[PDB]
């Protein structure tokens, strides 16, 4: 894993926590703060960029997994939705989400959309309308001979 | 016997190693069971754009007529700051800021990627690979399976095996497709000796001469009897399972031109074997399976993809190091060592003169360098 | 069972006299026979039968 | 675990194996060529002479042991003085070759030496007896000239290859003095010859050179070695400003 | 069992079971003249002659191996004591050795010195007779 | 009936077998200070070797009577001068110096 990201996402969580509420207001205010979106252009557009993304939103949306309070759910949930929409490069990394955690984000959205939190729910239907996932038995790929 | 026991729900063996065995083809159902997954075309839109918006979602999911969450949209898109990350108390700019560090110190120019720019131009053949007809175009919720080989034994020998291919296919072809569309050097070998006649064509490639090849999925072989010529290799091991009793049950044997990838009830990340031309192996991986985007190509007959053509080190010739090798000495006369590597230039004055005649006793073979599908 | 495949075959054990087919002297004495009535080593009788 | 599944402490092996080995199919177990270390010089430096000096002491030992056993058994002493001084003869030989210098007992590249028996035992199976025949014949000896060329030789050598034919190198190089081997004087002849490489480019040849792109490229990069493999004279260095 | 094929033991490990009597017969007899009999049990000694004959008809593949890994292989319980007297074999035959000109020359040393029992066997009378003019006692 | 109580077993191929002709009495080692404290308790105690092997439970009776023959067949000059030096009989502060050098072992064990 990029051992940069692993305290940059740890850092920007503070920011999270941060946050008051659920609405996406709050997501709005940090943006004009924590322009998390700067290495996104950067200085050169290569596969370096590339793996850079891809790692970014797997170990982003690792942080989405169920012992993580609802505070960071929506946190992460957020931030990749942003990434995601972010991504001007030439290729469309879509986030690699796992068959079992297919499970947790059914409840999740449930209460968000029984909690009657509208921008909650219409954030996921904005991702869904862009198919922004990549359907895959398990969420990254390993090999035994290391 | 009908699908080997599997759940199409996988759930891992060794957490995060690897997966119990599953019906690959429930999940072209499954997950498009589970979500609708239409859209598969790309038809996104280049007022009454917004009213399609409202008419849509107003029903679905939010019950407000306003059009109040149009904040996300212009707060995402119009805010959006040709920037350098600087002036800003964050770790992924301090990891860039090392990595630029890094490439300031010894890296002069970006056109080092070679290697990457491979695998970039191979994904590239997926994207914007639109159909030669109407019946041609894949359908929806097609599923797409990936596969690692690792064929060579050229790569670092104190060292595990990393350096190789990885490919891509469809569930919906055929699995004589995956076997015909599977490269691998040892089938242009040439068998008998050239030092009676260098100027001798080759009259037959082992590719026609052997064209057996199976494959082993949860004890089941699948043989290939397209053409008379191939011979059902799976004799011998079925024979040496049976005899004795080694704990392995019995396998079940069927035809290739009949079976499709969806009844394909294996492991995702173990390293299964597959074998063709006698005794070649070839470790094979499942890694990921997945349904058809709208960013795939979408031409099916042109979907066996090598997405990743490893590198590979052609030998040069051992006399004038200025061009590739051809031809592998034996019993030679002058060859330092046997296994000399000559050209056709430095072949043939090495052991034929002006007519072409025979000089010395020596031994020699075509040798096809693996550079030639690199 | 197609011609060329018992063509392929047939030329690794038989060797063609006068159009006809023999059987090669290695495959009726395999190398660590010898001859049921001298006893001389088979490379012998290879060379003699050939 | 690398090689095949099957791989228990005694794999199997298939009859098919049989058939593939018999036609020489060598195509990849057998291209495994590695280099030389110091340590294996200092071995086949020992290998050879222990082995010609247990050539040469072989016979005097067994004729010392047969006189022992003579002197044991005859009993008259006029025989047993001449047995007694027939050893003191074969003393001295036994002496003046455990004290003969390092240089006449290695006889020559083509001598009488046991291969099989320096590869088995010495090297203990890790090269083969080809592999260091070859290499004490022509990489390692006393008697080849390890001293680089001093740019007055090549014009001899191409005359005289110009004059019989570029047949045989070998009279060639023994024809020309260098007491060298021909591999060493041709990898200089080689590299100083002026046919290698090739001139102004012609326009069929083009076609060529846009159907092995077409066929083989990849992205920004064009892997060169394949033309040089296919198209013949042209080398790696230059061949990059025919696509610059 | 080292005499049979058996699927147990890999057919490299497979010996003439006629030369290797003949050479623990030759190792015992350098041992028995050598002074490595009286005292001592014979079995032990014996495992030792007949581990490093096997080991020098085919030093290539077997020289790795050791005593125990042989004695696994065979089925049969090696002799504590076993380690001690091949240990002063292997002295023994390395003293030997240092007479010979071109052993001597070759510089061996206790494990690569298996492989030259046969020259050593070969002319045991006089290597022990010198060994012997420059006896064996415990340690 | 045993439900599976029981591992199977190989043991002797019925063949030649090793003539051992030994048993190996597993004896305690002894230390540094352990001797100390057995030369102190022998000189408060003589050469009576039941009390000894009462007052010394790391240690049995054969091995105490082994190490005092051997330290006079080895240290008798030792074993004379402890003799010659007296101190009051010591049950208490011997079980004392006991758990010392039991605690000591431990410490040495721990490093």
């Amino acid at each position: 894993t990029p051992p940069g990201l692993q305290t940059d996402c740890e850092a920007l969580l503070s920011r999270f926590q941060e946050t008051d509420s659920v609405r996406f207001e709050d997501f709005t205010e940090l943006w004009r703060n924590m322009k998390f979106g700067t290495i996104f252009c950067g200085r050169m557009r290569n596969l370096e960029k590339n793996m850079f993304t891809k790692e970014a939103l797997a170990l982003a949306w690792r942080y989405f997994l169920p012992p993580y309070t609802f505070q960071i759910r929506v946190g992460a949930l957020y931030l990749l939705y942003g990434l995601y929409n972010t991504q001007l490069c030439q290729p469309k990394q879509k986030i690699r989400v796992a068959l079992k955690d297919w499970d947790e984000v059914l409840k999740f959205q449930q209460d968000l959309v029984n909690a009657q939190h509208f921008d909650a729910a219409y954030i996921f239907r904005k991702l869904r309308l862009d198919r922004a996932f990549h359907f895959t038995a398990m969420p990254k790929l390993l090999s035994y001979r290391m | 016997v009908s699908g080997s026991g599997g759940c199409n729900f996988p759930e891992y063996e060794l957490p995060e190693l690897n997966t119990r065995a599953f019906h690959v083809g429930a999940f072209g159902e499954l997950w498009r069971g589970r979500l609708r997954g239409a859209g598969d075309l790309s038809l996104r839109e280049p007022a009454a754009d917004s009213d399609r918006e409202d008419a849509a979602v107003a029903r679905d999911l939010d019950c407000s007529l306003e059009a109040a969450a149009e904040l996300r949209a212009v707060c995402g898109l119009d805010k959006l700051k040709e920037v350098i990350p600087e002036n800003t108390d964050l770790v992924t700019l301090g990891v860039r800021k090392r990595f630029l560090e890094h490439r300031e110190e010894t890296i002069t120019i970006d056109r080092a990627c070679r290697q990457e720019t491979f695998v970039y131009e191979m994904e590239s053949h997926a994207i914007g690979k639109k159909p030669e007809n109407s019946a041609d175009m894949i359908e929806e919720g097609e599923l797409i399976l990936s596969v690692n080989i690792l064929y060579p034994v050229i790569f670092h020998k104190h060292k595990e095996h990393k350096p190789y291919q990885t490919m891509l296919v469809l569930g919906s072809q055929k699995l004589t497709q995956l076997r015909d569309s599977i490269r691998c050097v040892s089938d242009l070998q040439i068998g008998g000796e050239f030092s009676n006649t260098p100027d001798q064509a080759p009259e037959h490639i082992s590719k026609d001469l052997y064209k057996s090849a199976f494959f082993y999925f949860e004890g089941t072989f699948y043989n290939d009897k397209r053409y008379p010529e191939c011979r059902d290799l799976s004799r011998t091991i079925i024979e040496w399972s049976e005899s004795h009793d080694r704990g392995y049950g019995k396998f079940q044997t069927a035809r290739m031109e009949d079976f499709t990838f969806n009844d394909l009830c294996i492991k995702l990340g173990f390293p299964y074997l597959y074998c063709h031309q006698g005794d070649c192996e070839h470790v094979i991986v499942i890694t990921d399976i997945r349904l058809v985007h709208h960013d795939d190509c979408l031409d099916r007959t042109l979907y066996p993809l090598l997405i990743k053509k490893h590198w590979l080190w052609t030998r040069k010739c051992f006399v004038c190091k200025m061009y590739t090798a051809r031809w592998v000495t034996n019993n030679d006369s002058f060859a330092p060592e046997d296994p000399c590597f000559f050209c056709d230039v430095c072949f043939r004055m090495l052991h034929y003169d002006s007519e072409g005649n025979k000089l010395g006793e020596f031994l020699a073979y075509p040798y096809v360098d693996p550079g030639t599908f690199n | 069972i197609d011609s060329v495949a018992v063509l392929r075959g047939i030329q690794k054990v038989a060797m063609l006299v006068q159009g006809n087919w023999v059987v090669k002297s290695d495959i009726l004495y395999p190398k660590d026979s010898s001859s049921p009535h001298s006893g001389v080593p088979a490379e012998v009788l290879c060379r003699g039968r050939d | 675990y690398f090689k095949d599944k099957v791989t228990g402490v005694g794999p199997p092996a298939n009859e098919d194996t049989r058939e593939k080995a018999a036609q020489g199919i060598k195509a990849f177990e057998e291209l495994l060529v590695t280099k030389w270390k110091n340590w294996e010089k200092a071995l086949l430096r020992k290998s050879v002479v222990s082995d010609r000096l247990q050539r040469l002491l072989q016979p005097k030992l067994l004729k010392l042991e047969y006189l022992h056993q003579k002197q044991s058994k005859v009993s008259s002493e006029l025989e047993r003085q001449a047995l007694e001084k027939q050893g003191r003869e074969a003393e001295k030989e036994i002496q003046d070759i455990n004290q003969l210098p390092e240089e006449a007992l290695l006889g020559n590249r083509l001598d009488s030496h046991d291969w099989e028996k320096i590869s088995n035992i010495n090297f203990e199976g890790s090269r083969s007896a080809e592999e260091i025949r070859k290499f004490w014949q022509n990489s390692e000896h006393p008697s080849i000239n390890k001293q680089e060329w001093s740019r007055e030789e090549e014009e001899r050598l191409q005359a005289i290859a110009a004059a019989h034919g570029h047949l045989e190198w070998q009279k060639i190089a023994e024809e020309l003095g260098t007491s060298r081997s021909a591999f060493q004087c041709l990898q200089k002849f080689q590299q100083h010859n002026k046919a290698l490489k090739r001139k102004e480019w012609t326009e069929e040849e083009d076609r060529m050179l846009t159907q092995l792109v077409q066929e083989m490229r990849v992205g920004s990069h064009i892997p060169y070695r394949r033309i040089v493999y296919y198209m013949e004279g042209r080398d790696s260095m230059q061949l990059i400003y025919r696509w610059t | 069992k080292l005499f049979q094929a058996s699927p147990s033991v890999p057919a490299k490990y497979v010996e003439d079971k006629e030369k290797m009597l003949s050479r623990t017969m030759q190792l015992v007899e350098l041992a028995n003249e050598t002074w490595l009999v009286t005292g001592r049990h014979p079995l032990p000694v014996i495992t030792a002659a007949t581990f490093l004959a096997w080991q020098s008809l085919q030093p290539a593949d077997r020289l790795s191996c050791s005593l125990a890994r042989f004695c696994k292989l065979a089925n049969v319980d090696l002799p504590y004591p076993a380690s001690s007297r091949l240990q002063e074999l292997l002295a023994v035959l390395l003293r030997m050795a240092e007479q010979l000109a071109w052993l001597r020359v070759l510089r061996l040393d206790k494990r690569s010195v298996v492989k030259h029992i046969g020259d050593l066997l070969q002319h045991r009378q006089s290597l022990v007779r010198s060994a012997f003019r420059d006896l064996l006692l415990p340690p | 009936c045993v439900v599976e109580e029981n591992d199977p077993i190989f043991e002797r191929g019925s063949t030649t077998t090793y003539s051992s002709f030994r048993k190996n009495y597993y004896s305690k080692p002894w230390s540094n200070k352990e001797t100390d404290m057995f030369f102190l308790a022998i000189s408060m105690v003589g050469t009576d070797f039941s009390m000894i092997g009462q007052l010394f439970p790391h240690r049995a009776r054969i091995e105490i009577k082994n190490k005092f023959k051997r330290e006079e067949k080895t240290n008798g000059w030792r074993i004379d001068k402890a003799f010659q030096e007296k101190r009051p009989f010591d049950f208490d502060f011997f079980a004392h110096l006991l758990q010392k050098v039991l605690a000591e072992e431990e410490k040495r064990k721990q490093k």
